[PDB]
DNA sequence: ACTGGAATGCAATAAAAT
DNA sequence: ATTTTATTGCATTCCAGT
């Protein structure tokens, strides 16, 4: 196992599927002062499901590393 | 895997001269160099990383 | 002013050429 | 055995969109 433990990974694979099925949406995250984003809402759900924290740049990096892997099939 | 391609005398005479002139690259430089060198921008990006790493390695044993 | 995402950096590492 | 290209797993920095 590494940084993204498989237990966290699956929380990320839920977070993905139950925030977007395929990305989507035009910035309907702020109505009051609550300014959210995809990654941050992922990191949040990781906290709510694992207790383990992990910041928005980790969620940034991870997605990019995955994309790379996918592309180099 | 893979195969590793060894860049020619021209390719490296180009690179070494530009590294000597400056240690890291900027897009402007990758582009210009890439044209003259006949290599990928990607490759250039790496060659600099590695060339640096070679320099770092030589600041080690006493 | 906030953000997600691309580009870039770096350490570890692999393997062909020398 | 050392040197020269190339990749991978993170982080960190740079570029826009809203």
């Amino acid at each position: 196992e590494g940084v993204w433990s498989p237990d966290i990974e699956q929380s990320f694979q839920e977070a993905l599927a139950i925030y977007p099925p395929c990305g989507r949406r035009k910035i309907i995250l702020s109505d009051e002062g609550k300014m959210y984003g995809r990654n941050e809402l992922i990191a949040r759900y990781i906290k709510l499901r694992t207790g383990k924290t992990r910041t928005r740049k980790q969620v940034s990096s991870h997605i990019q590393v995955l994309a790379r892997r996918k592309a180099r099939e | 895997r893979k195969k590793r391609i060894p860049y020619s005398k021209g390719q490296l005479r180009e690179l070494e001269r530009e590294y000597a002139a400056n240690k890291f690259i900027t897009k402007d430089k990758r582009r210009k160099i890439s044209a003259a060198t006949s290599l990928s921008e990607r490759q250039i990006t790496i060659w600099f990383q590695n060339r640096r790493v070679k320099e770092k390695k030589v600041l080690a044993k006493v």
